[PDB]
DNA sequence: GCTTATCAATTTGTAGCACC
DNA sequence: GGCCAAAAAAGCATT
DNA sequence: CGGTGCTACAAATTGATAAGCAATGCTTTTTTGGC
């Protein structure tokens, strides 16, 4: 699978680039993109997708080995909106 | 916080890499997750999270303002599921 | 208006990647 | 980096 | 450049509640490319 290991090679090749900032400019993407999650704030990438944070109260839940009814705990969580153009580029793909 | 604000910021901090790279790499990145995702292949970055791609089977959907109908086929969509410091960093509620 | 996702606790096999 | 008009993408409705 | 220990991660399981979405015309936001 893709990682960013594979991300720094691609910027290492097509665009020539330290393996030294091939490397950081990975992390610092996604970095960047947590820091912006975790200061409640939206992140949309045109072409690609939006990490919109939804607040979910709490509700019914279990231990799905036994049976233990457990209540899951209201939260904070990341979802993923991805856009058209990159639900057209996918809708045909062939799980490799 | 769009595209091109992801720019700027990364651009702003570091002082030592050019802004216009910044730009092409964050680009090339994006473009290189992406065509990861067509080829049905996933992305996994341990940390923050995993992109993979979940079936939907066919179906005789709707259109949703003249309620007609409209057979779907069978398609991929993609799917984000975010890493454990993603997941702790973002959740506010302890 | 219907289908798919969310999540609990516990185990088990896998794999990203930081650190030598 | 900024202005601006046009294109592209996304957002709304409701999705 | 390369071996590898640490753990995050994937898969699974049940069931009440939440989220997402098929078509498409019009609106709004973001990107683009010349200067």
């Amino acid at each position: 699978a893709l990682t960013k290991a594979e991300m720094s090679e691609y910027l290492f090749d097509k665009l020539g680039l330290s393996k030294r900032d091939a490397k950081e400019l990975v992390e610092l993407f996604f970095e960047e993109i947590r820091r912006a999650l975790e200061n409640g704030e939206q992140v949309k990438l045109s072409g690609f997708g939006n990490f919109d944070l939804r607040d979910k109260n709490q509700r019914p839940g279990r231990n799905p080995k036994t049976g233990e009814d457990i209540p899951i705990t209201a939260r904070r969580v990341v979802t993923f909106r991805p856009g058209q153009k990159l639900k057209s580029r996918v809708e045909n793909a062939s799980p490799k | 916080m769009t595209k091109s604000e992801l720019i700027e910021r990364l651009a702003t901090q570091q002082s030592h890499i050019p802004a216009k790279t910044v730009e092409d790499a964050v680009k090339e990145m994006l473009e290189h997750m992406a065509s990861t995702l067509a080829q049905g292949e996933r992305i996994a970055i341990r940390g923050f999270g995993s992109f993979s791609l979940h079936y939907r089977a066919p179906r005789t959907g709707r259109n949703p303002k003249t309620g007609d109908k409209v057979e779907l086929e069978g398609k991929y969509v993609p799917h984000f599921k975010p890493g454990k410091e993603l997941r702790d960093r973002a959740n506010i509620y302890g």
